[PDB]
């Protein structure tokens, strides 16, 4: 566990272009990892703190370069 | 060598006028700036001798 | 080459606090400094001539 | 991983009685576990903090009842 807190990001996907999507992803983040680096803006999310991870995808105290790749990938454009 | 030179310019007032969804335009938000405010922490370490 | 660089640091104030048998710790002496005071001695060697 | 710091307790074994011992135990403790419960006094020990556990037997953020049984087991008398 992270033993501090979890900032749970719930992103809501939209139709970006013709028959395309920006995929929404429900994800949890260790609260010290979230405060340090979080890219969420304009991503159409809703965030809440929690004691235990509230979503299946979890990023613990040490991921960083794994999470930093995931929070920018909230904008992934798929066909 | 001058091939690739370095410039800075402004925003055509056709674009600047309608910025972030005016007159029906879309996808063009304004730029923004924040500030951050993080902190550092130090700790005193002892030291000592005897005779 | 900056590989092996050179430092000095303190003593974690939990170690310095109990040093040489406080709170039931053992085998953690303070370092100490003495002064030696050793002596040197010279002799008078003669010298002389004749005519 | 405790991700914070480890208080490392090294107890030195001694002869308590005729042909008996209190054996020495090299153990590390997650610092937020160490501050909560540490029974160490008069145990003939020495303690230093470190960012990474310096001894083999390690008690991370969550053991508690498994560590609380261990710290007061530093007084186990052996033959």
């Amino acid at each position: 566990a992270s033993a501090r807190g979890y900032v749970n990001i719930k992103t809501f996907e939209q139709k970006l272009d013709g028959n395309k999507k920006i995929e929404g992803k429900e994800v949890s983040v260790a609260f010290p990892l979230y405060s340090d680096v979080h890219k969420i803006s304009g991503a159409h999310y809703q965030t809440f703190p929690s004691e235990k991870a509230a979503y299946s995808t979890v990023y613990e105290e040490n991921q960083r370069t794994e999470w930093i790749a995931a929070n920018e990938d909230l904008w992934k454009v798929t066909g | 060598a001058g091939a690739l030179v370095e410039i800075a310019e402004g925003m055509a007032t056709s674009i600047a006028e309608l910025q972030e969804g005016f007159n029906g335009s879309t996808d063009n938000p304004w730029n923004e700036m924040g500030f951050r405010i993080d902190k550092q922490v130090i700790e005193a370490k002892s030291r000592q001798l005897k005779a």
